[PDB]
């Protein structure tokens, strides 16, 4: 039996102790039953919080603690490091706070925030904008402590990206108490950008926001993208948040305080497990409320030599070298015109699985907005000129000179509601020409495979392949190896032909 | 109105110097109803109950600034660190004057701490003057795995960057540790002469020890540290002639302490009649909120210029640390610490003496020290390199050519065969041929010893995002080149746009194409036959991996499926590729020119076909920006005037 403590520390209700404590004995699906002794701080101060630590370090022999917090504080981070530092104890963080990532760290602390690096963030974002290619961005951040990293992980990740991502502009303003409008607004209003990348704290968020609503530099053909600093409390999004944001969280934002709290306890129980397994020992106790003993327990180096590669329930939970969490799974969340925070994309083993293949641009007045230049592309498979294959599994998405192009929904039974959507690299001769096209005429466009039948006929009377999908409005331009006839002619338009065909007899030369 | 001031000192004597203080606050500015006030304590081994103290007395006070120190027993960050967690729960400022490390320098971390004293890593500003100074362009670095060392050399980094220079090489070590004298062996078949060091000091006293082991003490080699490395038995075992900083003040506490006393009274002024300056928490307990007019203290802070301190102008950075601040030179003379100049800020002054240096000369030594025994590294190619294995003796043939004369031919060590399939034993073989007889010649021309060895990998690499990394990265020959290993590439290599931001290419010495080879009926169309641009499985075909053909089907992004065909059957040398056409394993190979009509010309049975699609050259390659490239160019030149390139390809292709 090993002891643990959970410390609650986000305040709200104190019918959240023990309505944690009863279940903290009802984790027995776990190897060896831990004893939870849990306890919350109704102040959530450095006194008070260092109080509670060292009376249970003095209290027993425990081995790990977790700890929750509420969404607007950081400084119980710090603290937490000092008591990992100075006491040399094994920690873990969840809930808004603490869950931060500190880049720094104390080299004798064991804090192990649990949440996800800045850069990694940076990273998905980045492969989302790729999804929608907007080579131009802006950067827009505050003088808010950590920009200058944020500058720096920004300047790395565009130097290490691929294609000659456009930084429009890379500018700091002032935010918080009031702050000098002139020449700040006014760079508001002079900042000319459809794609901005944002980096502030919260209420920084709040003020910039109706700024920018102020600034007039809102609404379609503006786009924003913000990491989890500007963001918090998914569940209540203030109004001055515009609609249509974009960032990437962790699954468990979903899940329930409950539920962050056996997963956390079960990494820490399935760590110490095996140690018990490896080495055939308990975990070695933590110290004392008193000074620390010394240099570090080679037996909690082998739970930070067995803890960082840990997985449980199909997750693998590993963690950084720099007390944070490597290569999770993540989930873009978007903020949507209901003002709610749904999910628009998963990232997953350097992987993207999006719902909505264009990004809808709803306007002000809660109305979706159609791009006159982008434009539906619908087709049939052809081997000499509709080349279909999955995409580069190697790297995933699609190879260059290639499109991302999808099936004709699953309209039969699935109308739109299956979010995991079987992405296709689509290449040939009509794949060049409407590139062409595209890059001439400026347009943008929309590939997908029509899987209802073959080019198209009038079946029972009506017709069906890109002659349906077009004459019946549900596509806009249909491409392929599309012969023009009389009887395709009366119901749809065709431009002049490019390449000329006929009938003709094949035979065996011999 | 009341103000109030918090200490936390070691000497318990200066707080009653700081009650003085807040007095000669309360002396050099009115008293009104401001009610100047001071507090003060003495930290304690145990940081937990200091912080306790902290907000059981300074946040449930009336207290709006806290100051701390160092104490007498040497921990450095191990003491004020809780104070700037406590700071930064309620954002009030705190000042640490005492502290060097770099790690106070973090605004994230630690939200309102200041410092009158710049840390370590500022030092390295002050030695970029040094190489400026001295006209010292070759530049070593070497630093612990310290954060602190870290930062030093990033920082020391950018500024080498602002005059668009590097150092020819940096170097990480762990402190106080086991062997080091790898590192110092490397520096020694390293090219440069003036050395900069960052570590502690047992660390840097380990270094002196090692370096003293291995003669590095000499003459030409000069050394650069803080006065942290200068120490104790860091001192007893530094040599003479070392150069070292020293800090104006240092430890005079006082002085700190009337400085942060007078800033932190100006300040105080200041937003007394800036008003709305709410108060304290009053309490850690109950009050869990931040103070709203901290960051507008700490700006204000940031743009308190207390030009009258005692240490002259009080003048803050961008990140709050003392800017244009002052410092000495000293110079390490028959173990004494002798002083030469001061420094305070673009340009040091000297006042006195002359630099002995550490070799015991007077005059200032260059930056380098030009090895004449190069390194030859390349990879075994038939047309251009042959290899053979050794006698029991250990010798070279004596092989004659046709005409009678020997072949020039040297030792060259290398894996005997390919790693996988080898036991990975480096045996020095015999080496010879046009490559060969080339260098022979240039060097014979510029009159330097040399050292051949093959690559190790055997392969010519490319830049490559390697399994679990990130970076694209060379390997192959001019991977050992960038670490090092070798310092010019003599090989038939081909030039690339790819290749020429990293490595220095000369004039080519020789011209080539590339082409394909087949078997002795569908003679293949170069580089325009559909059956390449729509591969088949009855024609089988590929090239080298990290080659230069790689890099050309992979920059025609038309071509990509032929090179989506070549990842299907690369082949790793040219051998085994010949032997495989030879016995219709593959239909056809796309390879150099030269190759491909030598071995025509010598083994028949196979043709070439196809023009030369790709025309370039054989230029020798080299390192970037070292002098010999004009040198060699040169010389190919002059060699191509009397055509003893020609000559030589007479001698090895008839
Ligand atoms: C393409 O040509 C096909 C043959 O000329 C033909 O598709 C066939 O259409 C019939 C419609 O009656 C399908 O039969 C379906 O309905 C019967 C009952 O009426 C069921 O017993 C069957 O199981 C089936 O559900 C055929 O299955 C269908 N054949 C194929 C191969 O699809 C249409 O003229 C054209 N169809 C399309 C999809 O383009
Ligand atoms: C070839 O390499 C050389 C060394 O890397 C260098 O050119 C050399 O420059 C020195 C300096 O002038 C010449 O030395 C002559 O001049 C000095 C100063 O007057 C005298 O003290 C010497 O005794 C000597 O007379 C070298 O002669 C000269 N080397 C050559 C080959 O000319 C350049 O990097 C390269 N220069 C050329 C021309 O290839
Ligand atoms: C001026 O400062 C002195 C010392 O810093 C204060 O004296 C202490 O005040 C605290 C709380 O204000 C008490 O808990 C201590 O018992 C006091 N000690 C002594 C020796 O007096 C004093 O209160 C301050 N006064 C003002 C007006 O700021
Ligand atoms: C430490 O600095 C203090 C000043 O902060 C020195 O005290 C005075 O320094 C001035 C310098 O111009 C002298 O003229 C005074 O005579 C000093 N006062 C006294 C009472 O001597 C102090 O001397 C310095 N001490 C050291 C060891 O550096
Ligand atoms: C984690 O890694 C350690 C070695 O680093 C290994 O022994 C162990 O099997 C791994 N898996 C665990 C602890 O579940
Ligand atoms: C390490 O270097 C060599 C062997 O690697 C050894 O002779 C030397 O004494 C060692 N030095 C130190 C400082 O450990
Ligand atoms: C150091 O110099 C001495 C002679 O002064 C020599 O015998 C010794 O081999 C040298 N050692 C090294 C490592 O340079
Ligand atoms: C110390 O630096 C200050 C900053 O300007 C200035 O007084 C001077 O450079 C130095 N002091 C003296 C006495 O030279
Ligand atoms: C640097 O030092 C000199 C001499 O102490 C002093 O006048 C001033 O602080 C600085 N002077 C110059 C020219 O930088
Ligand atoms: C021999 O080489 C040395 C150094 O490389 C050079 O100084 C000298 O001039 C050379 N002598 C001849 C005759 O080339």
């Amino acid at each position: 039996a090993v002891t643990v403590a959970v410390v609650f520390g986000s305040s709200g209700p104190l019918q959240t102790q023990a309505r944690t404590r009863l279940t903290s004995q009802n984790f027995l699906d776990l190897p060896l039953e831990i004893q939870p002794l849990t306890v919350g701080v109704n102040n959530t101060n450095p006194s008070s919080i260092l109080t509670q630590i060292c009376g249970l370090l003095g209290a027993a022999r425990v081995h790990g603690i977790v700890f929750e917090d509420n969404v607007d504080t950081e400084a119980v981070a710090q603290l937490l490091d000092f008591v990992s530092s100075q006491t040399h104890v094994p920690i873990l963080s969840i809930s808004g706070g603490s869950a931060v990532v500190l880049t720094p760290k104390e080299p004798g602390s064991a804090f192990l925030q649990l949440g996800v690096s800045l850069e990694q963030q940076l990273q998905v974002l980045f492969k989302v904008l790729e999804e929608y290619d907007w080579s131009a961005f802006a950067v827009i951040t505050s003088l808010h402590p950590g920009h200058a990293l944020f500058l720096e992980g920004v300047r790395a990740v565009a130097d290490a990206s691929y294609l000659s991502w456009r930084l429009l502009d890379v500018l700091t303003l002032e935010l918080g108490p009031g702050g000098p409008r002139a020449r700040t607004q006014r760079l508001l209003r002079q900042v000319d950008a459809p794609v901005l990348v944002a980096y502030c704290s919260r209420e920084e968020a709040e003020v910039l926001f109706a700024e920018a609503a102020q600034a007039g530099l809102v609404g379609p053909g503006h786009v924003w993208l913000v990491p989890n600093l500007a963001l918090g409390s998914t569940d209540a999004p203030p109004a001055a948040f515009p609609v249509g944001l974009i960032s990437v969280v962790t699954e468990s934002w979903r899940l329930s305080l409950r539920q962050k709290v056996r997963d956390g306890v079960a990494i820490l129980a399935l760590g110490a497990h095996s140690y018990r397994r490896q080495y055939g020992t308990l975990p070695a106790p933590a110290g004392d409320c008193r000074s620390h003993p010394g240099p570090v327990s080679p037996a909690r180096e082998a739970f930070y030599r067995h803890l960082l590669n840990v997985t449980w329930e199909g997750r693998d939970f590993s963690f950084s070298p720099g007390g944070y969490l490597v290569r999770p799974t993540m989930v873009v969340i978007a903020l949507n015109r209901h003002r709610l925070w749904e999910m628009v994309g998963r990232w997953d083993h350097g992987v993207l699985y999006m719902k909505y293949p264009v990004w809808p641009r709803y306007s002000t007045s809660l109305q979706p907005v159609v791009d006159s230049r982008h434009l539906t592309v619908a087709t049939l498979e052809e081997r000499p000129f509709v080349i279909v294959e999955s995409p580069d599994p190697g790297t995933g998405g699609c190879v260059p000179n290639t499109v991302p192009c999808r099936r004709q929904s699953n309209h039969t039974f699935s109308s739109g509601d299956l979010t995991p959507y079987t992405k296709l690299c689509c290449k040939g001769f009509c794949i060049d020409i409407l590139k062409k096209l595209a890059k001439v005429v400026k347009f943008s466009y929309d590939l997908y495979l029509v899987t209802n039948g073959k080019h198209g006929k009038r079946v029972r009377g009506v017709w069906n392949g890109m002659i349906g999908e077009v004459y019946y409005k549900r596509a806009d331009m249909a491409i392929g190896s599309l012969t023009i006839n009389e009887e395709r002619s009366e119901i749809i338009d065709f431009s002049v032909p490019f390449v000329e065909t006929g009938i003709s007899v094949m035979v065996s030369r011999s | 109105k009341i103000v109030n001031i918090g200490a936390v000192l070691s000497t318990r004597k200066h707080e009653q110097m700081f009650r003085e203080a807040v007095n000669q606050a309360n002396k050099r500015h009115g008293s009104w109803k401001i009610q100047l006030n001071a507090t003060s304590v003495t930290h304690k081994p145990n940081a937990i109950q200091m912080a306790l103290s902290v907000c059981e007395d300074l946040i449930s006070s009336q207290v709006y600034a806290i100051l701390v120190s160092h104490p007498p027993t040497p921990n450095d960050h191990f003491t004020p660190t809780p104070v700037s967690y406590t700071a930064g729960f309620y954002r009030i400022p705190v000042l640490g004057l005492t502290t060097r490390m770099s790690i106070y320098s973090d605004k994230s971390i630690h939200l309102s701490f200041l410092r009158t004293v710049p840390p370590y890593s500022h030092q390295s500003s002050v030695w970029f003057e040094m190489m400026r100074v001295y006209n010292w362009n070759h530049i070593i670095l070497l630093v612990s795995d310290d954060h602190e060392g870290r930062a030093a050399q990033k920082r020391l980094e950018t500024l080498l960057e602002e005059r668009e220079s590097k150092a020819e090489k940096v170097l990480q070590f762990d402190p106080g540790t086991k062997n080091v004298t790898a590192l110092l062996m490397e520096a020694r078949e390293l090219e440069a002469r003036v050395i900069i060091l960052s570590a502690s000091e047992d660390d840097a006293a380990t270094v002196y020890r090692a370096a003293a082991m291995l003669n590095m003490t000499g003459s030409g080699y000069v050394w650069l540290v803080g006065e942290r490395e200068i120490s104790g038995n860091a001192l007893r075992y530094a040599p003479d002639g070392i150069i070292g900083l020293q800090l104006i003040n240092g430890k005079n506490e006082s002085a700190h302490i009337s400085d942060a006393v007078g800033v932190v009274a100006q300040a105080v002024h200041e937003l007394l009649e800036k008003e709305n300056i709410t108060d304290p928490p009053r309490g850690c307990v109950g009050n869990t909120n931040i103070w709203k007019t901290g960051p507008l203290f700490k700006r204000v802070l940031m743009s308190s210029k207390y030009a009258d301190g005692v240490t002259g102008r009080v003048e803050f950075n961008e990140d709050g640390d003392r800017k244009f601040a002052n410092y000495s030179i000293m110079n390490l003379q028959n173990r004494k610490l002798v002083q030469v100049g001061i420094y305070n800020g673009t340009h040091v002054i000297p006042n006195d003496r002359k630099i002995i240096w550490p070799g015991g000369e007077t005059e200032k030594p260059r930056g380098y020290q030009m090895s004449t025994r190069l390194k030859i590294v390349t990879i075994h190619q038939e047309p251009f390199v042959y290899v053979k294995p050794t006698m029991s003796d250990g010798t070279c043939k004596e092989e004659f050519t046709v005409n009678g004369d020997p072949v020039k031919k040297v030792i060259c060590t290398g894996p005997n065969d390919t790693s996988p399939g080898s036991p990975r034993h480096t045996v020095p073989q015999c080496c010879y041929g046009f490559c060969i007889d080339l260098l022979i010649k240039l060097a014979r021309t510029m009159n330097f010893t040399y050292e051949v060895h093959l690559v190790a990998d055997g392969k010519f690499g490319t830049q490559e995002r390697v399994n679990n990394s990130n970076k694209k990265e060379w390997n192959g020959m001019m991977g050992e080149l960038l670490s090092g290993q070798a310092d010019m590439i003599v090989a038939p290599l081909t030039i690339n746009n790819e290749r020429a931001q990293y490595i220095e290419f000369s004039k080519p010495f020789k011209y080539q194409g590339l082409t394909i080879l087949v078997k002795k009926e569908e003679r293949i169309t170069g580089i325009n036959d559909p059956r390449l641009r729509n591969p088949s499985d009855k024609f089988i075909y590929a090239t080298v991996k990290q080659s230069s053909v790689d890099i050309y089907f992979r920059r025609q992004v038309e071509l990509s499926t032929m090179y989506r065909h070549m990842e299907k059957h690369n082949y790793e040398s040219a051998a085994e590729a010949i032997q495989a056409v030879r016995d219709n394993k593959l239909h056809a190979f796309i390879w150099d020119s030269a190759v491909l009509e030598f071995e025509a010309s010598q083994k028949c049975d196979l043709v070439t076909t196809g023009e030369l699609f790709f025309r370039s050259g054989f230029g020798i390659g080299m390192r970037k920006d070292s002098p010999w490239k004009q040198n060699v160019s040169l010389s190919i030149l002059k060699s191509h005037e009397n055509g003893f390139m020609e000559d030589l390809d007479k001698t090895w292709v008839r």
